[PDB]
């Protein structure tokens, strides 16, 4: 339960950060729930649901925040459900290589691959 | 591979023929400048005059000065 | 040891806006030849092989029918792709007017792609692409179809990049909208640009306009099947783009259904397409049948054929942008204009390029494009040798033609008459001519110029003496050489003073195959051969702080001049022909001191350019005061520039070529009447002056280096880390292949430790490995070159400190004494 | 798509010989020939049913209005059919 | 093998070379005109086939057509890519409704085609669909075996088998002569011809010993 | 099939038309469809005369065009 009210509150400032367009907080709530993601207390569909939600409009920021997630929780979720890996890989791809994005993601999608 | 050592056929030799590596076998330059330092001290001079009047008078009154003012 | 079509050739020849001439180029085994072999057998149903590398080009001239059923003349070059064999590129690159650039699916672009297109896009020709090897995603990558759509659009987008970087002009991007680029599988018999791919949707299904269809195919379009209407992005149904949905996505059914599911589904999934095959035909193993489908849904090759009749110069169109460049003067009044009208008419001014040797006895049949004019047996003409300037005539040898040939592969279809635009193969101009020449009319002149002999990507620099077992026969091999010196491009060979011959080649594959040559055919003697060693150039590194100044021997005219360094971005621009003096001495001025704020009067100063018309080093002429002498000095500057040129083109150290280097005049002590004596007796002069500086304060020596891209297994790439240690490496980048399973290696070696390289890299490896490459530029080598303090163990190797020390004290021994 | 079509692209780049309808005879060289026999043709010299001549730069002949076409010789060496 | 046949020169005057890397045999055999005095009876070979990427599956369970882990991301990154020759809509285009993706009842991959892949690439006889019967004694079992490169630790007894059997392999190969001559006496059609021979089926351990009995 | 007329070439050009009943006009191509039917623009009745007459921008029926020829370069 107590952790449980910890990943409440990191979804709150995720939430917080992302839809207010304040970087710092989305990325440190990000992290909280990427350290739950590799410590398996949070769940592999909510990270899908992050990762997606900061995918479905990538700009600089919002794929740099997935970008940021992704370089530590790229483990839990391409070990526990490949399928994770395939479908960040696969929409990195589509959405950074044909849309007007420039070297900021350009080389964010290169870390991600790297 | 056969590095130019060993023989053709270990065949009537006595020997297999088997090889292997040893183991244990490890004063114009100042005036001829000066002139240089001179020859630019007429052009850039007679060329910034150029840049404040062409009319090859006022450009020859900075040029000239420039090159006695200087070689004195 | 083609009756009522050959006229129907002969009225396509003479049409001259029916035919293509077209350079069949790109890397290594990236698909050419088997190109080539499947379309002669789609028209004629009627060293190398062991090799399974083409060494030497061959030509192919033969008609095809478009997407509509006009016949077209198309001259297609196929060439080699080895990065040492660049040469024949050229070759093909001059007398040709378009480019086809094979590029691998698999692969993409690596090192001969990329220099290919520099090589055309600075030619100004036409450049198409056609990526080939398809298969290579669908049955041996196992690629999902939207990702066998990124690759492709990948290998796109960095063709177009690079395109962009060599050539400033936004004229063409590539995309197969624009009809640019086939998709290919040589082997599979299909190949298809949306252009075909939309008509063969039209033909066999209802009327769809197949035109607006192709506008529609490749590119992030996609499409909504309730509207039936193409939209930019508004698919929320997860959908794939046009290409993905109607290109591809079919294309992996019919693999998948051929060689997953033959016994099953296939007849009916041949049914739904309209193909019907016998029982016979149904019982061929899995790749003739595929081939067989693919061939017998795709029609024969109307994709390629399209592009190229569509983006394809026309020599008729033709000539006029390439006379730029190929002619010496290009158009001034008499021959540029006659040429650029291309009529078979007068002139007759043709470029022969190459001489393939019959294989009976030493004559060859000169290869060449008949750009205006129509050449006919028996007709004499008169060559212009590569020398040859118009008031130096004796070059000229006239001579006659004996019979005329064209040419499929290896089929020789004699003929009596050629007009304008065409290849020919020319017998009877063979012992006149050595590797260029320009036919002219003959005993009918008018004027006539050459067109500057062909210019190489690569510097040969690879050197090899030969001699005879027993010099009785001394005469024979020099035969020899001549014949091979005749029969390859960049081969120069030369009889060196000390009395050798020495052969000067690109690497080690191409000097064998020479050799092969060499002892094979042109001579049977039998040939002692050196070990290869490189060609060395002379620098400096800090200025002449005091001069020797040479005099007259008749002691008449003093002669004061240091030496110093260039930088090497203007040495480079020198060899680019950016900075061509061939301006006046205002273009000069305003180069030099806009880019490296040169001084305006250093570039007054600046008097020519030494070892040739691009020669690295540069003369500078700085005494103002006795600078106003130009009586004496703008009479002397002739002898002045020759004793430049010649001291630059002989070596100070080891009679190798200078560069990076400006001399500078600081004292022209000129004898008043400056006649004969001083004339004559000044050009040693000027030479000595030039020895003098140089070697009085820094001595230095350089060395060629070799670029090398290894093509890895993911698992060895440290393999070949160490063999690049071993041998003075550096190794550069590293990085994936976007999907392969392969990276991709990219380094620099000394052309000294690059013998062996290759074989070293594949044995250490199993063969997963593999390298090829090319000269990319000199460097300091990392020794003092003139200590006696350092004396050489004379077989073991040197460490670094003496590489130079020890460089010189061989090489001057075999030549410099 | 009929055989005699295909011989006429064919003829495409080459000089040939129209006749309309009406009678009027232009030689000149073809162009572009369509699938209904719409042709363009260039440099072409036209004679009348009078027996004039004249000359023109550019043409284009609806495929309908034609009565015939004259191709070169070159081309009867289709003989599948 | 046994040497095929059986006092000054310059070239290799010591003072005059420059020894950076020794020159080894395997130079000499990827290179025989260029690396080599008297190079006869020599055949040239040389080899660079584009490596192949077949990628074997664990399971029968994924697609076939699937992105492998083992490649790698495609991940093309590049400036703003580009812009095309791209025709618009909102003017006009439309597919009249009887055309579709050339065949759509179809699906990609069945429980057949990863096999029918990995067939494409495998052991000569594997790679067919049909072919004639050879005879028995005419299939060697062993060879793909012996012919292998970095045996890598096994006894220098075996290591000498290796290379002995290649040996054996190549004057095979080398001495290969064509038939060159025909004449077919069919000694059996011939006997079975005569008034002397019958013909029967009997178990093969029957002729067996009846083989035997005879030669005693 | 349900072909165009391959016209564009030809598109804002000054042509000559010849249509049927011995008829000549002159004009501008301001479009086409797949009958080769046709928008002339500022054409002109060339009457039999020899006397011209305006009529403005016109819409001359594919089925009566027997020949047209351009009086610019293409
Ligand atoms: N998988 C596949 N391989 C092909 C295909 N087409 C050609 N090849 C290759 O073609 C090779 C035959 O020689 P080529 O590579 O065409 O000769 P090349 O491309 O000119 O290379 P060089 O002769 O050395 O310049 C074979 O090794 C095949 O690998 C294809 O469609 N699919
Ligand atoms: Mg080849």
């Amino acid at each position: 339960q107590i952790g449980e009210l910890i990943l409440k509150r990191l979804i709150l400032n995720f939430r917080k950060g992302y839809r207010r367009n304040d970087k710092q907080l989305c990325l440190t709530a990000s992290k909280f729930v990427a350290h739950l993601i590799n410590q398996n207390v949070a769940h592999e569909v909510l990270c899908l649901e992050m990762l997606t939600l900061l995918l479905e409009r990538p700009t600089d920021d919002s794929v740099e925040v997935a970008i940021g997630f992704l370089k530590e929780c790229g483990l839990k979720l391409t070990q526990v459900s490949p399928r994770g890996i395939n479908a960040i890989f696969e929409r990195l791809r589509n959405i950074l290589h044909e849309s007007e994005i420039d070297k900021r993601v350009q080389y964010m999608i290169e870390v991600m691959f790297a | 591979m056969y590095n130019g050592i060993g023989l053709p056929t270990p065949r009537g030799s006595g020997t297999n023929g088997y090889v292997q590596r040893n183991l244990s076998l490890v004063p114009d330059i100042l005036d001829h400048e000066r002139k240089r330092r001179v020859e630019l001290r007429c052009l850039e001079l007679e060329e910034m005059m150029e840049e404040q009047g062409y009319e090859e008078q006022q450009i020859q009154e900075k040029v000239a000065t420039f090159r006695l003012m200087l070689l004195e | 040891t083609t009756v009522y079509e050959m006229d129907f050739l002969a009225d396509l020849m003479d049409n001259s806006e029916l035919i293509r001439n077209v350079t069949l180029c790109g890397h290594l085994h990236h698909g050419k030849t088997c190109f080539v072999d499947c379309l002669i057998e789609q028209t004629h149903p009627e060293t190398e092989q062991e090799r399974g590398v083409g060494i030497k080009s061959t030509p192919v001239t033969v008609v095809l029918p478009d997407t509509k059923g006009k016949s077209y003349l198309f001259n297609i070059m196929d060439t080699p792709g080895h990065v040492n064999f660049s040469d024949e590129v050229t070759a093909g690159l001059r007398i040709s007017d378009g480019v086809v650039l094979f590029i691998d699916a698999a692969e993409g672009v690596m090192l001969n792609t990329e220099r290919l297109i520099k090589h055309a896009v600075q030619e100004r020709l036409a450049v198409t692409v056609c990526i080939n090897k398809i298969d290579r995603l669908i049955l041996e990558l196992k690629l999902p179809p939207t990702d066998a759509y990124y690759k492709l659009r990948h290998i796109v987008d960095e063709v177009n990049g690079l395109i962009s970087m060599y050539s400033t002009d936004e004229n063409l991007i590539l995309s197969p909208l624009l009809g640019n680029v086939c998709f290919s599988s040589s082997q599979y018999s299909i190949c298809f640009t949306l252009g075909s791919f939309a008509k063969i949707y039209a033909d066999t299904f209802g009327d769809i306009n197949y035109q607006e269809f192709a506008k529609r195919l490749w590119g992030d379009i996609y499409f909504n099947p309730k509207t039936r209407k193409f939209t930019k992005k508004a698919p929320t149904s997860s959908s794939q783009r046009s290409f993905v949905e109607f290109i591809l996505e079919p294309l992996y059914k019919i693999l998948a259904q051929v060689v997953g599911d033959v016994d099953t589904s296939l007849p009916r999934t041949l049914d739904e397409l309209g193909i019907h095959l016998t029982k016979e035909e149904l019982k061929l193993n899995i790749r003739p049948l595929l081939r067989l489908v693919c061939k017998k849904f795709f029609g024969e090759f109307t994709g390629f054929v399209d592009m190229c009749v569509q983006h394809i110069p026309s020599p008729k169109v033709g000539a006029k942008p390439k006379i730029e460049h190929t002619y010496t003067g290009g158009v001034d009044s008499d021959l540029g204009e006659a040429m650029s009208d291309c009529d078979p008419d007068g002139p007759l001014m043709c470029h022969t390029t190459k001489m393939y040797s019959t294989d009976d006895g030493v004559q060859f049949h000169a290869f060449g494009r008949v750009l205006s004019g129509t050449i006919h047996a028996g007709q004499p003409v008169k060559v212009l040798g590569e020398n040859y300037t118009l008031e130096d005539e004796e070059d000229s040898q006239i001579c006659t033609v004996g019979r005329l040939w064209i040419s499929v592969a290896r089929y020789h279809i004699e003929v009596n008459r050629v007009p304008a635009g065409n290849w020919v193969l020319i017998e009877g101009v063979d012992q006149p001519i050595v590797k260029t020449a320009t036919i002219t009319e003959p005993r009918g002149n008018e004027e006539a110029q050459i067109f500057r002999p062909l210019k190489f990507n690569t510097t040969s620099v690879i050197k090899i003496a030969v001699e005879p077992v027993n010099p009785s026969e001394l005469p024979k091999m020099l035969d020899g050489l001549r014949k091979v010196n005749k029969s390859y491009p960049s081969l120069t060979t030369k009889v060196e003073e000390s009395g050798e011959h020495v052969i000067l080649g690109t690497g080690e594959l191409y000097l064998d195959c020479v050799m092969h040559d060499l002892r094979k055919m042109y001579s049977e003697i039998d040939i002692k051969v050196a070990d290869p060693v490189v060609t060395f150039c002379e620098t400096v590194v800090e200025t002449s702080s005091l001069k020797c100044f040479a005099e007259t021997p008749n002691k008449k005219n003093k002669i004061t001049m240091i030496a110093e360094p260039l930088e090497k971005g203007l040495a480079e621009d020198i060899e680019n022909e950016v900075v061509q003096i061939t301006w006046n001495r205002k273009k000069l001025g305003e180069f030099f001191q806009t880019k490296y704020d040169w001084d305006l009067l250093a570039a007054r100063s600046i008097w020519a350019f030494g070892p040739d018309a691009t020669g690295p080093n540069i003369l500078v002429d700085d005494t103002l005061p006795s600078e106003v002498d130009k009586a004496l000095l703008g009479s002397v500057k002739d002898s002045i520039v020759q004793g430049f040129q010649w001291g630059t083109r002989e070596g100070p150290l080891c009679d190798e070529l200078i560069r990076n280097v400006k001399f500078k005049i600081l004292d022209a002590v000129v004898a008043q009447e400056p006649l004969h004596r001083g004339g004559g007796q000044i050009i040693p002069t000027a030479r000595r002056v030039v020895y003098s500086a140089f070697l009085m304060a820094t001595p230095r020596l350089m060395e060629p280096y070799y670029f090398v891209e290894v093509q890895a297994p993911a698992d060895c790439v440290s393999a070949v880390y160490t063999v690049l240690a071993r041998r003075r490496g550096h190794v550069t980048q590293d990085a994936p292949i976007p999907g392969s399973p392969l990276y991709t290696i990219k380094a620099f070696i000394p052309a000294i430790d690059s013998f062996g390289f290759e074989t070293d890299l594949r044995t250490h490896t199993q063969g997963q490995a593999f390298s090829l490459s090319v000269f990319h530029h000199w460097q300091i080598v990392p020794g003092d070159p003139l200590d006696k303090s350092i004396v050489i163990r004379p077989l073991e190797p040197q460490p670094a400190p003496h590489l130079a020390r020890e460089f010189m004290i061989k090489t001057r021994r075999r030549k410099g004494l | 798509i009929g055989v005699p079509i295909k011989v006429l692209h064919e003829a495409e780049g080459h000089i040939v010989t129209c006749e309309t309808n009406t009678g009027e005879v232009y030689r000149g060289k073809l162009i572009e020939a369509e699938d209904n026999m719409n042709c363009q043709m260039s440099n072409i010299t036209v004679t009348y049913r009078d027996g004039r001549v004249a000359q023109l730069e550019q043409v284009y002949i609806r495929g309908s209005k034609i009565r015939f076409l004259i191709l070169p010789d070159m081309l009867k060496n289709m003989l599948k059919s | 093998f046994e040497p095929l046949v059986r006092d000054w020169n310059e070239f290799n005057d010591i003072n005059k070379i420059i020894i950076r890397q020794p020159i080894r045999t395997e130079y000499k055999i990827a290179f025989p005109y260029l690396y080599n005095n008297l190079p006869h009876h020599v055949h040239l070979t040389w080899y660079h086939t584009p490596n192949v990427v077949f990628i074997k599956t664990e399971d029968p369970d994924l697609p076939a057509f699937y992105f492998d882990p083992l490649i790698n991301p495609i991940s093309h990154r590049h400036s703003v890519k580009s812009q095309e020759p791209l025709p618009d809509d909102d003017e006009e285009f439309e597919l009249p409704e009887f055309v579709e993706p050339f065949l759509k009842d179809t699906p990609l991959y069945t429980d057949n085609t990863a096999n029918g892949i990995a067939l494409l690439w495998a052991p000569r006889p594997f790679n067919l669909r049909s072919g004639r019967t050879r005879r028995a004694l005419d299939i060697p079992l062993v060879k793909n075996w012996y012919r292998e490169h970095c045996p890598a630790g096994q006894p220098v007894k075996v290591r000498v088998s290796y290379q002995k059997l290649l040996k054996y392999y190549v004057l095979n190969a080398l001495k290969h002569r064509p038939p060159k001559a025909q004449k077919k006496r069919y000694l059996f059609r011939s006997f079975k011809a005569t008034k002397f021979f019958q013909s029967t089926k009997l178990d093969w351990v029957e002729v067996g010993l009846q083989v035997c009995r005879q030669g005693y | 099939k349900a072909h165009p007329p391959e016209l564009k070439k030809f598109m804002d050009k000054k042509l000559s038309l010849k249509l049927n009943g011995g008829r000549h006009v002159q004009g501008i191509l301001r479009g086409f469809d797949p009958f080769m039917n046709l928008v002339i623009d500022e054409c002109v009745e060339m009457a039999t005369s020899g006397q011209q007459n305006n009529i403005g921008m016109v819409v001359i029926r594919g089925n009566s065009i027997i020949m047209l020829e351009a009086l610019e370069r293409v």
